[PDB]
RNA sequence: GGAGAGGUA
């Protein structure tokens, strides 16, 4: 279900913004776990741009680069 | 922080935090006396319990209370729920460069323009007025032009149908349902205090003028003003996403 | 209930037929604020999943 | 005093505070003796303050 | 019929029921309460005497002394109300009690008197509730609003299927003391009996059951029928009464007195039962399997061996009967079970109780109670008796009593407090009633089973729970030693009762600041009903149930007057006759109904009772003898309307307009308008701002007259007389000859409120509305308080409407708006705010508020007076200084940017001893001049009260009327008169004279005392100045303004004369509505009061063509007199021939405007009467008019609309909406801009309106939205750096509320960090 | 003036036993529901060719 | 800065 496709996520970010955040960190902190950024939540919790709509250009190119 | 009576604010953390320190202190003083063994153990079970009311308040039995019986805030409790950093200060900020006021009708407007007050405009564009003064070589600093734009000359009114021209603002409903609900206008300078709205984007708005309020902010740079006219501008969104169906019927 | 409000707005409704016109409407009037409260929550579901 | 009801002989002392001797114990009832009758003192009762 | 001072203006009463009982005092609950909190109660059960009697005499545990109580009495409050608001400090009155320390002397047997003090104590200041029902608690009218909780007693209640997932409903019974532990028996999902207390670990009943010594014998005679078996010579003569076969299945030959009655495979069938009666069997021959699994009643013994053959409630058998066979056992009794109507749940209990005795039992509930502590027989028996049965610690009130034998189904209302064996059997018995089938579960919803804490009882048990500490202090005073050095002083503390009381009526959920901007806001504000606070639900986790009105709300509580959004049906608000009862619940009057003649006795119903009788309808048509006219009238049985006969009614309605509440009792035409509609119409009318000029509607209901005296705003006269002078802040009234009393002759003074603030910053003064010389009497009102028109309420304009489209200028919701209703500034409403200037002791020292400022000029000084305030009168604007003051190195009071005003009042407060300006002493002696100018005026006008009715007696004995005067007013006593009951007047009204020439020597000074005395402060505060700014709002596009049928909508545009579509006569009209706003949205009444409306100023303008060119009164007379007639046999009759000829043109005076017309609430103007009177007047009889275009002069097609709506404006102006910030302050924690319009804040871009951005494309938009704009500090500077050196583009980086996300995160044992 | 008739009768009917408690209740229900159709027939008619 | 109360959409 919705509530449990989005704890289940494979960013550690995307998943703690939303519901319970205490049972999340401490799951995703004893793996080490590791966020690269691949959406659009956590890219507005660290303020840039959305890889989605005139800022989707600006991620295929900053991808390219690396 | 103070309150302005001469009093300082709880400023739950501290609490937390003093707690911790003083138990912790204390414990190394029974440590370098030697104590009995059944004395430093209830202090390191309360050294334990500080530390847990400090990372996370309340999950434990029992809480502890600040003032008024209202458990005090610790370090996890500034993170979850609404809030927290998360809901309340990352993903949805407070935001300069905005007003709110009472909408009413005016419809002798197009569809791409919103009425928008003078005093209203005059403070939302009042870096733009700033530049186009410095510009013109009306004032040649910053607290010149501060002055005249607070005394309101009858030369900023030009400056603000200079810069208001063709720079688009966004309109935004308080519960925002839809991607309709922040809509780009054109705006006209109206000697009143309502943001005039143009009729048929009520009904994407769900915006009936029986007292409703909006949200005016103003985007700042050139990518900003060129995204809400392609994008955002009201020209544009003449049917739903939800179906192809109009959303600008009629009504 | 088995007696209807047999009077229209344009006349005069009586007391009881009012009493029960409430009892309605007070009914929608907490649904829906409640409604409110339920729905907002979902579509906050919907949005963070997607 | 209790269930006892009894007869009691009643002082006003400073403030008018009331003071009860019972007539059993009349015998600490005694008259003024400083010869001032309508010159006398007011001692404040249980000294508070004393 | 009727007085002078109501024929000024007769609002035609419409309606055709005669009212039997008048509307009672609106504000009765709270008066009641308070005082029933601040009395003497002789009989000791009511407020202050009931806690002091609760609590004392405070015996010592040492056994030497007590501390018994006398009486109590509250003393003069220090101030009164007007200086109690003004200082800032609470009107309360110091409550002084007369506290009796005994001593009992040691060497004395136990309990002998050595000495007995007693001292009136000061314990606690407890604030005085005013003369309306408001409280100042710190200068702020707060109002203490009822509470609806739940009454103690017992409920029987259920989980209706939603546990266990059985599908199986479990009920449970709650016994609720009002002071105790509470006792809850529940049935567990096999049908088990369980009983807990305080929820702890859960017990079976059977526990509880044998700890009040009984037996297994005597609980299964308690809670069993029995069945006698009769062994005989032949096969189980068993005795078996007929009905107790019903609901059952035959499965043998089931055959008696020679004849086969029933065979088997059948049900049981009434018929059967019925022949079994008919041929009067009793004794049935049954095979021995009916007895395989019966349980016997008692124990069998054999009566020689002396063994337990068979336990008491054990299975019998086969085997079983053969050894109570085999023991001579003859009679043998079991129970009677069922699958259906009587369940085994007691005998299942019994097999799982683990006890056996009474001990046993008592000892496991002390385990229970408390685990732990090793039991003894007296540590369990004590603690059962004390639990329970002990007085002390246990206490069902008496409506706790009263509601536990009122759903018992009892007779005596009254008994002890503590519980009883026969109580606790009889929950059980009905707790296994209602699971058996028959009886219904309680409901909570119903107002018979909750309860009113007003104002006192609330005040009381605060009172209450303060004095427990206080005892708990005295006691131990009292235990230490050497007690005959001791008063009833040195023990008792002040401070917890004045802590307790303070926090009560300061900061409580129920104690809250009044709704000051209506009298309607005030007077029903004091009448709410809240079911939240202490003890009580929350505003969050409240079901659907408790929010939605129930059939017992008729006549209690309004069912359409409630708050909408997050609390609906939790503020609910009284109706109109409802009254409290004696043990807290809501009761309403009926008219007593006898055979078939409704009488005018009048009993007041509760909402139990209510369920018994049967109530009539209110508006069921009875003619001239209370005979009803049809033979199917509707009534109420039981929560359930329907249509009964004639002579079985038992009660009737008191009046069609018990039902509304009294803000939803002023909606003209309420029983057209919809609900929802009617519940915005008098939500919005509570929030309506007193206009300029008040100004009557048109349309009323004629609950107008009764909230406009009710409410405390209007001036009303004590006693009759005549009007000696009236001022603009003043009226004298000199008292007839009989009113007046004996002693203390004088006259009266009212003072009148001039423009003083309320607490919503609006303006509330009090205007004289009777003229110099005019006979008033007793209840008859003098000054029209805030919009009130002639002593009745008028909360907005009534305007001249039209509904048409017109433009879209009034499109969805909205108004358009005459510039003549701008020009006649009948909108226009004055604000008055407060604002405040400290001068706080700081390092440094303290601030001056000189005029020394640096950096400002003299256009900024040239209002500020010589000591740096500023001047009263002086037109300030935004940006201005009112209050100069200097930091101690410009922390000047200035005007919030954006009002305006005229400074109106300026008070200054002083510490005790600061030396005072100049301004500060200028205020002291103007302040100081009037203190002598009032009390030399309150006596010098009484001085010629009294030397009038001096000389007045004169008229006979002793009369010489040039003596008089040969000698001035001072001396007319040692004149010659003869020395008789007249020379006693002489000698007792000079008397009241040289009283006050005592009076006047003595309270002047008082006024002194306080005038210059230093005023209390807060710690840190050394002087205060307080600056007052009346502004006038007057309208403009954005103002919300509303009718009072709930159609709100913002005004539009405003739109000048000649644009206003005119009629045929050319009057513009001054509002255009939208007709669109009628069939959505089903307030037809906003239809009717148009047309009626326009009706009413028909009347007025012919009355005004009467009175332009001058017409004899006889023409008048004659056509008011017509006017007041032509209803459908209508209750008002006003005779214009008892009209003393001059009472005419005063009449017809105020009906120039239109004649008010009355339409009570459910006795409406029908619309045959509407047209009718739309016809006395030469009005078209359809309502609509044909009116012509303003701009292009030619004519609307389809007749419209017009009427005279009466229109308010609500307390939401776009002057105070409108807000802008580019740059400004910033929050401190996280790096973002404030929030709000005081704080000079942005708007939330808040977590649903981001979502819109990204389903847009617009990326570059969302970024700046929430790192430029927002929050990153180092980029933000660059923005403004940027966009004015004209170069459009952001450097953003990084928000400052993500860095403080990971110190916060870090801040744990959790290590965030950034990657590469 | 039909439906209050004919639901007499109904109350007719049930105070001599012919039909139970549910029955008679369902019954008013179906002809109160065919009156409200019938006055709303009857009302459509008369405005929407009036 | 936080709690309590009330209100607008
Ligand atoms: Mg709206």
């Amino acid at each position: 279900g919705i509530t449990k496709a989005s704890l289940a996520t494979e960013s550690f970010i995307s998943a703690a913004s939303f519901q319970e955040t205490t049972r999340v960190l401490t799951e995703a902190a004893v793996a080490g776990k590791r966020d690269e950024l691949r959406g659009l939540k956590e890219n507005v919790i660290v303020g840039r741009l959305i890889p989605a709509g005139t800022g989707y250009a600006y991620h295929q190119d900053r991808m390219r680069r690396r | 922080v103070p309150l302005d009576g001469g009093r300082f604010a709880t400023s739950d953390l501290n609490d937390l935090y003093r707690r911790v320190i003083n138990r912790n202190n204390r414990l190394k003083r029974l440590l370098d006396l030697a104590a009995p063994d059944i004395i430093v153990r209830n202090e390191k079970r309360m050294l334990q319990e500080a530390v847990d009311a400090l990372l996370d308040n309340g999950r434990r039995g029992r809480a502890i209370t600040g003032s008024n019986k209202r458990p005090l805030k610790s370090l996890a409790d500034m993170i979850k729920g609404k809030q927290g950093r998360f809901r309340q200060n990352l993903l949805g900020k407070r935001v300069d460069y905005s007003g709110r006021s009472v909408i009413t009708v005016g419809p002798y407007l197009r569809l791409h323009q919103c009425g928008l007050p003078k005093k209203m405009a005059l403070e939302l564009f009042k870096p733009f007025i700033y530049g186009k003064l410095e510009l013109r070589g009306l004032a040649t600093t910053i607290k010149a032009a501060k002055k005249m734009v607070e005394r309101e000359e009858a030369v900023v009114w030009d400056i603000l149908d200079e810069v208001i021209r063709e720079h688009p603002v966004l309109l935004n409903r308080a519960p925002t349902l839809h991607r309709l609900g922040i809509q780009a206008f054109e705006p006209v300078l109206i000697e009143g205090k309502a943001i005039q709205l143009h009729p048929l984007v009520c009904a994407a708005y769900n915006a009936d003028f029986d007292g409703d309020q909006m949200a005016v902010h103003v985007p700042l740079t050139l990518e900003a003003q060129l995204e809400a006219r392609a994008l955002m501008m009201s020209t544009n969104n003449i049917l739903s996403p939800a179906n192809g169906e109009p959303i600008i019927v009629p009504s | 209930i088995e007696t209807p409000i047999t009077a229209n707005f344009r006349e005069g409704l009586n007391v009881l037929q009012y009493f029960i016109s409430t009892h309605g409407a007070r009914k929608g009037l907490a649904d829906t604020a409640l409604k409110t409260a339920n729905s907002g929550y979902l579509t906050r579901r919907l949005v963070d999943v997607a | 005093a209790g269930g006892i009801t009894g007869e009691y002989l009643m002082l006003t002392y400073a403030n008018d505070a009331k003071l009860y001797v019972p007539v059993s114990s009349l015998h600490l009832i005694s008259r003024y003796a400083g010869g001032a009758e309508e010159n006398a003192p007011l001692h404040k009762l249980g000294g508070d303050a004393w | 019929v009727y007085s002078y001072t109501e024929k000024k203006r007769i609002r035609k009463d419409f309606g055709k029921r005669p009212q039997v009982l008048d509307v009672p005092y609106l504000l009765s609950i709270q008066l009641d309460s308070f005082q029933k909190f601040i009395e003497q109660d002789p009989e000791g059960q009511y407020g202050l005497e009931a806690a002091f009697r609760s609590v004392f005499p405070i015996q010592s545990y040492s056994g030497n002394s007590e501390l018994q109580y006398v009486s109590y009495r509250l003393g003069e409050p220090v101030f009164d109300v007007q200086e109690c608001q003004i200082r800032g400090v609470t009107y309360s009155a110091p409550l002084r009690v007369k506290l009796r320390l005994v001593i009992y002397e040691r060497e004395a047997p136990e309990g002998t008197v050595k000495d007995i003090k007693e001292q009136e104590v000061y314990m606690g200041e407890i604030p005085l509730m005013t003369d309306n029902g408001t409280f100042v608690i710190n200068g702020t009218e707060r109002v203490i609003v009822s509470q609806l909780h739940r009454s103690p007693g017992v409920f029987f209640d259920s989980d209706k299927g939603k546990t266990h997932s059985s599908g199986k409903v479990l009920y449970n019974a709650r016994i609720i003391p009002y002071r105790g532990s509470w006792l809850d028996f529940e049935f567990d999902p096999k049908d088990n009996l369980f009983v807990r207390i305080d929820r702890r670990r859960k017990l079976p009943a059977t526990i509880i059951l044998r700890a009040l010594n009984y037996t297994t014998e005597q609980i299964l005679d308690l809670f069993f029928e029995k069945v006698i078996f009769e062994i005989r010579d032949n096969k189980l003569q068993m005795e078996l009464v007929p009905e107790r076969l019903r609901g059952e299945t035959a499965s043998f030959d089931i055959e008696a007195n020679g004849k086969v009655y029933v065979e088997k495979g059948r049900r049981i069938t009434a018929r059967h039962i019925r022949q079994l009666e008919k041929d009067d069997v009793k004794l049935i021959e049954v095979p021995v399997e009916y007895i395989a699994g019966k349980v016997v009643a008692k124990d069998y013994i054999d009566e020689s061996t002396g063994e337990l053959i068979c336990a008491a409630n054990m299975e019998l058998s086969l085997d079983l009967l053969a050894k109570l066979s085999q023991s001579g056992h003859k009679r043998i009794e079991t129970l009677f079970t069922n699958d259906l109507d009587h369940g085994p749940y007691i005998s299942e209990t019994l097999r799982v109780d683990p006890t056996n005795d009474r001990l046993s039992a008592l000892v496991e509930i002390y385990r229970m109670m408390r685990p732990g502590e090793p039991p003894t027989r007296e540590a369990a028996e004590s603690l059962f008796e004390n639990l329970f049965f002990s007085e002390d610690r246990y206490d069902l009130s008496a409506v706790g009593r009263m509601k536990f034998n009122r759903s018992l189904l009892r007779e005596e209302i009254e008994g002890s407090g503590i519980l009883s064996k026969d109580d606790i059997i009889d929950v059980m018995k009905k707790l296994i009633d209602i699971r058996n089938g028959k009886g219904e579960v309680d409901d909570i919803d119903h107002l018979g089973n909750r309860r009113i804490r007003s104002v006192g009882e609330m005040a009381e048990n605060q009172f209450r729970v303060g004095l427990v500490r206080v005892e708990r202090a005295v006691k131990e005073r009292l235990s230490l030693g050497d007690l005959d050095t001791l008063m009833p002083q040195d023990m008792i503390n002040a401070k917890p009762i004045s802590a307790a009381v303070k926090e009560f009526f300061g900061s409580s959920q129920l104690s809250q600041f009044m709704d000051q901007n209506n009298p309607l806001s005030e007077i029903t504000h004091k009448r709410r009903i809240s079911a939240l606070g202490p003890g009580g639900l929350t505003r969050e986790r409240a079901g659907f149930e408790v929010r939605d009105v129930h059939p017992t709300h008729y006549g209690r509580v309004c069912p359409i007057e409630t708050p909408e959004g997050p609390n609906i049906g939790l503020i609910n608000s009284l109706s109109v006759y409802a009254q409290t009862n004696e043990y807290g619940f809501l009761e309403t009057p009926y008219r007593k109904v006898t055979d078939g003649v409704v009488t005018d006795e009048i009993h007041y119903l509760s909402a139990i009772e209510e369920g018994n009788y049967v109530i009539a309808q209110a508006n069921s048509n009875l003619d001239e003898e209370g005979h009803f006219v049809e033979d199917l009238v509707t009534c109420r049985s039981k929560g359930e309307s329907s249509l009964f006969s004639r002579d079985q009614v038992d009660y009737m309605d008191v009046s069609t307009q018990q039902v509304v509440s009294v803000g939803a009792s002023l909606i003209p035409f309420l029983e057209h308008d919809d609900a929802n509609r009617a519940l915005m119409g008098a939500n919005m009318q509570r929030q309506a701002v007193p206009t300029l000029r008040a100004d009557k509607p048109l349309v009323g209901t004629g609950m107008e007259r009764a909230v406009a005296v009710d409410s405390g705003v209007t001036a009303v006269a004590k006693r009759g007389g005549v009007v000696q002078y009236v001022d603009a802040s003043r009226i004298v009234i000199k008292v007839n000859e009989d009113e007046m009393y004996p002693g203390e002759a004088g006259i009266d003074i009212y003072n009148l409120t001039k423009y003083t603030r309320s607490n919503q910053n609006t303006c509330i003064n009090q205007m004289p509305c009777v003229s110099l010389g005019e006979p008033v009497e007793r209840g008859d009102v003098l000054a029209d308080g805030p919009s009130t028109d002639l002593g009745e309420l008028a909360l907005g304009q009534n305007m001249r409407v039209a509904f048409m489209p017109w433009n879209g200028y009034n499109f969805e919701d909205s108004i358009l708006v005459s510039e003549r209703v701008v020009q006649e500034d009948r909108f226009t409403t004055i604000h008055i705010q407060e604002l405040a200037c400290v001068s706080r002791d700081t390092k440094l020292g303290p601030e001056e508020i000189t005029a020394d400022i640096p950096n400002v000029g003299e256009a900024a000084l040239s209002k500020l007076d010589e000591s740096g305030i500023v001047y009263i009168g002086a037109e300030v604007t935004g940006g201005d200084i009112l209050v100069g003051k200097v930091t101690p190195k410009d922390s000047s009071l200035r005007v919030p940017n954006g009002v305006s005003g005229t400074v109106i009042d300026v008070q200054v407060f002083t510490r005790d001893g600061v030396e005072k300006d100049k301004r500060a002493l200028e205020i002291e002696e103007m302040q100081l001049k009037q203190a002598k100018k009032d009390l030399s005026e309150e006596l010098q006008i009484l001085e010629a009260g009294l030397f009038s009715r001096i000389r007045a007696v004169l008229v006979a004995g002793g009369v010489e009327a040039e003596k008089l005067d040969k000698l001035p007013r001072d001396r007319w006593l040692e004149l010659g008169l003869t020395d008789e009951e007249k020379q006693n007047q002489l000698e007792q009204l000079a008397e009241q004279y040289d009283e006050l020439k005592h009076e006047f020597e003595k309270k002047l000074e008082a006024k002194r005392r306080k005038i210059t005395q230093g005023d209390d402060l807060a710690p840190g505060v050394l002087k205060i100045v307080k600056v007052y700014l009346a502004v006038k709002r007057r309208i403009q596009p954005g103002d919300k303004m509303a009718g009072r049928h709930g159609n709100k909508g913002v005004i539009s545009k405003i739109n000048p004369i000649e644009d206003m579509p005119y009629d045929e006569n050319g009057t513009p009209v001054d509002i255009v509505l939208n007709p669109l706003g009628v069939p959505s949205r089903m307030n037809i009444g906003q239809i009717l009061e148009t047309h009626l409306g326009m009706a009413a100023k028909g009347i007025g303008d012919k009355i005004n063509a009467m009175l332009k060119q001058q017409q004899e009164v006889a023409k008048l007379r004659e056509f008011i007199q017509r006017a007041y007639d032509l209803g459908a046999d209508v209750r008002q009759k006003v005779d214009l021939s008892t009209f003393s000829d001059e009472e005419v043109m005063r009449l017809a005076e105020n009906l120039r405007k239109g004649m008010p017309i009355a339409t009570p609430v459910f006795d409406g103007a029908k619309e045959a009467e509407i047209k009718e009177l739309l016809k006395l007047g030469d009005l078209p009889t359809s309502g609509q008019i044909r009116l012509y275009d303003g701009r292009t002069g030619e004519q609307f097609e389809r007749p419209v609309t017009v009427g005279y709506m009466y229109m308010l404006k609500l307390n939401h102006l776009v002057d105070d909406k409108m807000h802008a910030r580019s740059t400004g302050s910033y929050s401190l924690v996280t790096q973002q801009p404030l929030g709000g319009k005081a704080q000079f804040g942005g708007q939330r871009f808040g977590e649903m309106e981001v979502w819109a951005l990204e389903a847009y494309g617009a990326a570059y938009t969302l970024q700046e939205m929430l790192t430029v704009k927002s929050d990153d500090v180092n980029g933000r500077t660059k923005m403004y750096k940027n966009i004015v050196d004209g170069n459009h583009q952001m450097e953003p980086g990084m928000p400052e509320s993500f860095n403080v996300l990971l110190k916060e995160i870090r801040s744990l044992g959790i290590n965030i960090e950034l990657e590469d | 003036s039909e439906a209050e008739a004919e639901v007499a009768e109904i109350q007719e009917q049930f105070q001599s036993g012919l039909v139970t408690a549910g029955e008679r209740y369902n019954k008013v229900i179906d002809i109160w529901a065919a009156a409200n159709d019938r006055v709303s027939k009857a009302m459509m008619d008369n405005l929407q060719t009036e």
